[PDB]
């Protein structure tokens, strides 16, 4: 099974 | 020198899980910093994005009103902490590995390569145990998953006297006893 | 800062200007599980164990990465350019195992709050340069947002040879040079 992995939020220009 | 080496901008993106009592609590933080300062984070306890410094508000702001990804965020508790802890389960928190005991000459001795963290290690002078004399290091990270610690004795070697060092360790069901005579 | 049990970083990312360059990692309980190679686009485990039952797509880091580098270059301007400062090493040496002449063992040394994430750590013999038997953690993470790095040189002790671990680091006056002996 896949390890998890946090997904980072994108900033905005 | 430092002051005319390159310029360097850094970017550093934590996603961390806090573990207590096996599965019972579990907590993540999300951390956003900037060369070393962290500038927006998110806490599984607030549930919302927070600025944490002056560079922050913007981030902060727009995160919360993107409903999917403050979702998504929310959900990583489970997509990410608690689905990664069953995986830590079945591998690292079942590594166990034996400290080696170790005595040379004032006195030290040397506990080498175990895992986990958790010990403890006392000295003792004829089954007594040592109050005074006694310093330890902290604890050793070998950086390859095995730990060491040294702790030293302070002793006047007197005839008959045994000085064993007393080693505990989740590893051993029973504790490691070394001795030591001059 | 936090008190718990077990902490994870399933997502310690990096990115900087200097380069560029980038890593990621996953630690447990301050060790690293595996870093993702972005050249080679693999994900490399720092366990037989691990190599041997669990799994992450490397893909996940080369993504998130390219977000690093968005979101770098967006707070750069909203800072005015505010670079990364320079911090000072410290560096320790000492051996994985009691040293006993002759048998097998292993020297660490220890590099600690490095900022920026750049550096050369290298180990010298009697003096001279050494690559055969040497190896390095990639860079660990730190709550204060400043990194740790360990390299290792499997030697033989011997009453014919002292080391030196040397580290090159930008918040250096002068390269470090940390000495042990048998």
């Amino acid at each position: 099974s896949g390890e998890g992995s946090f997904q980072p939020s994108q900033e905005n220009p | 020198g430092s002051r005319d080496s390159p310029e360097d901008f850094v970017y550093q993106f934590k996603g961390m899980c806090y573990f207590t009592n096996g599965t019972e609590r579990v907590r993540l933080v999300t951390r956003y910093i900037y060369n070393r300062e962290e500038y927006a984070r998110f806490d599984s306890d607030v549930g919302v994005y927070r600025a944490v410094t002056p560079l922050g508000p913007p981030a902060a702001e727009y995160w919360n009103s993107q409903k999917e990804v403050l979702e998504r965020t929310r959900a990583e508790l489970d997509t990410v902490c608690r689905h990664n802890y069953q995986l830590e389960l079945r591998t690292t928190l079942q590594r166990r590995v034996e400290p080696t005991v170790t005595i040379s000459p004032l006195l030290v001795c040397s506990v080498t390569d175990f895992y986990p963290a958790q010990i403890k290690v006392r000295w003792f002078r004829n089954d007594q145990e040592e109050t005074t004399g006694v310093v330890s290091t902290p604890l050793i990270r070998n950086g390859d998953w095995t730990f060491q610690i040294l702790v030293m004795l302070e002793m006047t070697p007197q005839r008959g006297d045994v000085y064993t060092c007393h080693v505990e360790h989740p590893s051993l069901q029973n504790p490691i006893i070394v001795e030591w005579r001059a | 800062d936090i008190v718990a049990d077990h902490v994870a970083s399933y997502g310690v990312n990096l990115y900087q200007s200097y380069g560029p360059s980038g890593q990621y990692s996953h630690e447990f309980d301050g060790d690293e599980e595996f870093y993702v190679d972005l050249e080679r686009k693999e994900t490399v485990w720092q366990l037989p164990l691990f190599r041997r039952f669990r799994r992450f797509d490397p893909q996940f880091a080369l993504t998130n990465i390219a977000v690093l580098k968005h979101n770098l270059n967006i707070v750069i301007k909203r800072s005015n350019s505010t670079a990364a400062t320079n911090e000072v090493p410290e560096v320790t040496v000492f051996s994985k195992s009691p040293v006993t002449l002759g048998q097998p063992n292993t020297l660490i040394c220890l590099v600690d709050n490095i900022f920026p994430p750049v550096v050369n750590i290298t180990w010298l013999s009697n003096g001279h340069s050494v690559t055969e038997g040497v190896s390095e953690t990639s860079f660990l993470s730190k709550s204060d947002h400043s990194f740790f790095k360990i390299s290792y040189l499997t030697f033989l002790p011997s009453a014919d040879e002292i080391y030196d671990c040397k580290v090159e680091h930008w918040g250096l006056d002068e390269p470090l040079l940390k000495h042990w002996e048998p």
